[PDB]
């Protein structure tokens, strides 16, 4: 979310009357939220959500298995392939 | 109580197209029989959605794909008619009983027992929302502490039906409050398993093992899945968590598993895998590992999303064990034991090493596999500095905030 | 059902066979449990020499 623990820095900082003005001033420097452009260009986004479920849309602990496919299918072939060569060597 | 999960278990297996041809067509039979007989009518419409891109579909009112690999899937109009009839009927009967309990005072115990029956029907038909409402009135009338705990578990179970992990999680906070109010060890075992299954449903298994190895000894089951089913889940969670010395005690030398034997496929494959990790028969390890993918990980609801992670881990452990006993190996010896090729072996090591649990390098040139050891005082130094780096970050971070105030 | 009709030392042998069953199912947690119950039915002094040898 943000650097460090994102959860530790959200409660450290919350709204006061002093603070509210500074939020608007910061926003207005670049202008907007900068979070309306992505919905317009794509006209409804199409993220990486297909590969698995530890992807971009994730709300549970990551498994780290989106950088790599399932090699178990491959292994089924590799195992059998070895048996056949081995047998006549 | 009994169809509520058993129909969902088979219906999940039926959804997949990444199962065996044979296993999907066996499941499909149990699901279909139970819709007609038990009046699972609304969840059956729901289930037509849940394929969609996966095959099997052959429904008369709901989408079909071009490839029907199943035919123990049909929508009939009789199902719909039935619904309408049965619905009004059950509703009408109990209502009148509730009014009767109002006229002559009896409504503390009996009206809540009527509303328990209403949520079980609601639950039967696959409505989490309206089951829960009825199970809400049951609370308000003052009943035993035992009854109150039993009800919350039932509601959390309806969370498992739609495979919504958050819906389980939220309800099981409330049981944690009442459990010590009743103070039962009976409904605490149920709690241990209820939680068991919930912890198994999410990524992290560390909690799961602990609850589920215990659930072998003493189990009490009210709307909680079979004892052979619970045994299978426990062997999975044992493997993940524990290493040799501990592992051997817990899940091979349990009296409970040893009296239950193996008679079914699922239990059998998982069990044989576990002894082979201990016993350093690595040959027979990979046939068992492959069996574990098809028959154990994937048809399970609570491991469909953790199947990929579990097998990858398994490959990491077994090779890492071998490495602990070696300083040098050869490429061919190592490959032969597994029953793979040297070329294929280098390839599987080369995904696993960067992330590292193996702690090895490979000299492709001298033809050895060499093993580096950072376990000494060096290891313990690296452990501490990192844990300390975080304490330094947190101290800084809160401190800037108060110094600003 | 024969434990309300507990009077026979021929219940020694039934506990002994239950012990043998758990022995080859290879759990000795439960093996001991039925062995205790075998010594309890054979605490009666009217048991044959052969059953005690067992």
């Amino acid at each position: 979310m943000s650097t460090d623990v994102a959860a530790a820095q959200a409660q450290s900082k919350i709204d006061l009357t002093k603070k509210k003005n500074e939020e608007i001033n910061k926003k207005s420097l670049e202008e907007d939220d900068e979070f309306e452009d992505f919905p317009i260009d794509t006209w409804a986004n199409g993220e990486t959500i297909k590969s698995n479920a530890v992807t971009q849309t994730n709300i549970w602990e990551e498994n780290w298995d989106d950088v790599e496919v399932d090699d178990d299918f491959t292994n089924e072939l590799k195992a059998e392939l070895d048996r056949y060569k081995r047998e006549n060597q | 109580r009994v169809p509520n999960y058993e129909v969902s278990e088979k219906a999940f297996l039926l959804t997949q197209s990444k199962v065996s041809i044979e296993q999907r067509k066996e499941a499909a039979e149990f699901v279909l029989a139970k819709i007609k007989e038990e009046e699972m009518a609304p969840y059956y419409k729901y289930l037509c959605e849940e394929y969609l891109v996966n095959n099997g579909q052959s429904d008369l009112e709901h989408d079909e794909k071009s490839d029907s690999l199943n035919e123990w899937i049909k929508f009939d109009q009789e199902l719909y008619n039935e619904l309408c009839k049965k619905n009004e009927s059950k509703i009408k009967e109990l209502n009148e009983k509730i009014q009767k309990l109002e006229e002559d005072d009896e409504g503390e115990l009996e009206q809540a027992q009527a509303w328990i029956n209403l949520g079980e029907y609601y639950a039967q038909i696959g409505d989490k929302d309206n089951a829960e409402k009825t199970l809400g009135k049951s609370l308000s009338k003052a009943i035993s502490t035992g009854a109150k705990i039993d009800v919350m578990l039932t509601i959390a179970r309806l969370g498992f039906f739609y495979n919504d992990q958050l819906y389980v999680k939220e309800k099981l906070e409330a049981v944690n409050s009442m459990i010590e109010k009743g103070g039962d060890w009976e409904r605490r075992n149920r709690y241990k398993t209820y939680y068991g299954i919930h912890c198994l449903a999410v990524r992290n298994f560390k909690e799961a093992a602990k609850l589920l190895v215990d659930s072998l000894a003493t189990f009490t089951s009210i709307e909680l899945t079979s004892y052979e089913s619970i045994a299978t889940y426990a062997s999975v969670t044992g493997l993940f968590t524990l290493e040799r010395t501990d592992l051997k005690s817990k899940v091979i030398d349990s009296p409970e598993l040893l009296s239950l034997i193996s008679t079914t496929a699922a239990l059998q494959s998982i069990s044989s895998l576990t002894i082979s990790l201990y016993a350093s028969d690595y040959a027979s390890y990979f046939p068992y590992l492959l069996e574990t993918y098809a028959n154990v990980l994937i048809p399970c609801k609570y491991l469909n999303r953790h199947a990929d992670f579990f097998v990858r881990e398994m490959r990491r452990k077994v090779y890492a064990q071998l490495l602990e006993s070696y300083k040098t190996l050869s490429l061919k010896s190592m490959a032969s034991a597994f029953g793979v090729s040297v070329a294929f072996l280098d390839n599987d090591l080369g995904k696993f090493i960067p992330n590292k649990q193996l702690n090895c390098v490979i000299d492709r040139v001298n033809g050895i596999v060499e093993t580096n050891r950072p376990d000494n005082k060096n290891a313990q130094y690296h452990l501490l500095v990192k844990q300390g780096d975080g304490l330094l970050t947190k101290l800084q971070k809160y401190g800037a905030a108060v110094r600003l105030t | 059902e024969f434990k309300k009709l507990d009077d026979k030392p021929s219940l020694v042998d039934v506990h002994l066979l239950e012990s043998k069953v758990y022995h080859k199912l290879r759990n000795l947690a439960k093996s001991k449990a039925s062995l205790t119950a075998a010594r309890t039915a054979a605490n009666s002094i009217y048991c044959p020499t052969q059953t005690v040898a067992e």
